[PDB]
């Protein structure tokens, strides 16, 4: 199961070559193969698998040995239309293999690949599986992306946001649409897709992105992006999160607020603390105690756990000097619940997993991110050091 | 950006040309004097992130419980990648800590 | 009620439903100029209360209660009787008539 | 003009060669840093209709 | 239970039963500003303490003994008789009621 995700990731960069370049009303279909599990199995059953091999000189079954034997058992388990992306230098066709090729490949040397192929059953249409896989020498996967990047420009943008906030979106949104439960139709128009893009400004910070050559940049466009706001004292400062998708939400999410409310809040002069808002239906008296436990304390906002009091949650804090103490230094409610606006309104309010909220203007600042590890966050926050 | 550590006192007046430091205890004092005669270098923070570099000018102790004071003249700011630059830029203000400098 | 009037108060909780006794009692943070006070006064349950305080009482009344458990030979049990709230007001010396 | 905004203190003492400005927040300070160091300008009002130009010369905290 | 209540005592034993005469009457240690205090009271039982004081005493209240040693002319000798210590918590202004 190496799962081969540079393989999805370069038949996706295909996808968008296509896409930049098809024509108007041409709408390019795709498949999320078996490794997107699809009850619906939409397409008519035409999901598609591949591979990626390189640093093989001349084309010999020795050099692509695993790949082969390894595409058979998949198909012993039983319209998975097989194609493997490869690049030899100097061979740029396209051919079928024959049988006895298949056999040559029947030939086991290594004693290992006999054990896995026992697993195989020997009634197949070894045939329909030759005439159905495809063989192809294609070009390399760094420099496809480079003439992806600058295909990407072609079209005219801003040149220094192409980098960190276009490109992985595109990807983001065509992988989205390869694997989805969700009703989808592949067909995508391809201008629409151009003023789609044209318009949101959301970062995001996937599993494919992460493999892509624009990591990198992706971070440190960030980091310096937001440099000039913490760096201030005092600020008013809002968090909005969903915890459906998050990784391991209910392990770190008390690492996260910890390593906050450490640099950012615990000191005298900071004199506006922030808030933590969840959605959904979480419980938020076991992160209350267990963050107790440490040491922090909260301001809830509920005189009588009934409802909360908008007045409450948003009030300024004692301070005393030598020694130090503070009444509270962190709050804590869900949007649900809390209802209405403040007197004063914010100058950040990031947006983690949320597409809209109400307290949305234009004098506020308002950035967006979409992630699944938290741990990368906290890189964008200087909080920590590397990832 | 390591682990600068524990304090030793907090600001009490802030110039261009002048940073005033005093210490309560006699212990840190006693602990920390083989860094703090003249010549020395110390941190202080001018905000969230960015540090300033002091060096030390003057020293001083009285008594009647105790006062330690300290005088030092700034040299520029470090950041936590690791950025310097020269120059007198940003004062810090008072109730900012003081670190000493590895 | 009490909070529209003006008072805030200590319920001994940090969310939940069952009550720490170590923030039950605690001192507030008082600030001499300008003036200003945290918590005013306590409230809970004493089924809820279970344990005993890091120090001795020294002055506990009681109203209509017979018996406790913190009575002690070293802490005073000033117990007395009511009929209703306006009396003990008169025994507290906050109002003059009877 | 145009639109100077909220500002920042009052005057407590003048003189055609020295003037000495004072500001009694925190939050006002910190946030206008950048502008209020040596060699800056600042405008002090000195009539209805009419503003003087100022070059900063020093600055304290306490 | 003093130590519980509070307060501190003095008992004048350097580790052994014996029961020295100078350290028990020693001067204390004060501190104006805060206000602290080494002990408050004092605590000996007779037998143990044989001999006399450097320095006479200014008042010399015995409850329930006829006589004793310490008895002089230049020294004031109060007496009573008394049937619970709630009296004498009048006797010396603890109690307003009796």
């Amino acid at each position: 199961a190496e799962y081969s995700i540079k393989g999805y990731l370069y038949q996706f960069l295909k996808y968008l070559s296509e896409i930049l370049a098809a024509g108007d009303g041409a709408r390019i279909t795709i498949e999320g193969a078996i490794e997107d599990v699809d009850v619906i199995a939409a397409g008519l059953t035409t999901a598609v698998q591949c591979k990626y091999h390189e640093q093989a000189e001349k084309y010999t079954l020795g050099k692509i040995y695993k790949p082969i034997l390894l595409m058979l058992e998949h198909f012993s388990k039983n319209h998975v239309s097989y194609r493997l992306f490869c690049h030899f230098p100097g061979e740029s066709g396209t051919k079928a293999l024959t049988k006895d090729d298949l056999e040559t490949v029947l030939s086991t040397k290594g004693e290992v690949l006999r054990a896995i192929v026992a697993r195989i059953d020997t009634s197949v249409d070894y045939e329909a599986f030759l005439d159905r896989f495809a063989i192809e020498f294609g070009p390399s996967a760094e420099d496809l992306q480079v003439a992806v990047l600058a295909s990407l420009k072609d079209k005219g943008f801003d040149p220094d946001d192409i980098d960190a906030v276009i490109f992985p979106n595109a990807i983001q949104r065509i992988v989205d649409l390869a694997t989805r439960s969700d009703v989808n139709d592949r067909t995508v128009e391809p201008k629409t897709f151009l003023a789609g893009l044209r318009e949101v400004r959301r970062v995001t910070f996937t599993r494919w992105t992460r493999e892509l050559a624009t990591k990198g940049r992706m971070f440190s466009s960030l980091r310096k992006s937001l440099r000039s706001c913490l760096a201030h004292n005092s600020r008013w400062r809002v968090f909005v999160i969903n915890p459906l998708t998050i990784e391991n939400f209910d392990d770190d999410i008390v690492r996260f607020i910890k390593a906050f409310v450490q640099r950012y809040s615990s000191k005298y002069l900071h004199s506006n603390p922030p808030l933590f808002m969840l959605t959904g239906d979480y419980d938020l008296s076991v992160l209350q105690k267990r963050l107790y436990d440490a040491g922090l304390r909260c301001e809830t906002g509920k005189v009588g756990g009934t409802d909360v009091i908008i007045k409450e949650l948003f009030r300024r804090p004692i301070l005393i000097r030598n020694p130090f103490r503070m009444e509270f230094s962190l709050r804590l409610a869900k949007r649900d619940e809390v209802i209405g606006g403040p007197q004063r309104r914010p100058d950040e309010l990031f947006l983690i997993n949320v597409a809209d909220d109400e307290w949305k203007h234009e004098d506020v600042n308002v950035h967006g991110f979409k992630i699944e590890r938290l741990s990368d966050l906290e890189y964008i926050l200087q909080l920590r050091s590397d990832y | 950006m390591p682990d600068l550590g524990t304090p030793i006192g907090s600001v009490t007046d802030s110039s261009p040309s002048l940073i005033r430091i005093e210490i309560s205890s006699a212990e840190d004092f006693e602990k920390y004097k083989s860094m703090l005669g003249v010549g020395q270098y110390l941190l202080v923070a001018s905000g969230n992130n960015l540090y300033l570099l002091a060096s030390i000018t003057g020293v001083r102790a009285t008594h009647v419980n105790f006062r330690f004071q300290i005088d030092t003249q700034p040299i520029g700011t470090l950041s936590e990648d690791g950025e310097f630059s020269r120059g007198s830029h940003s004062l810090p203000v008072p109730t900012e800590y003081a670190y000493v400098t590895p």
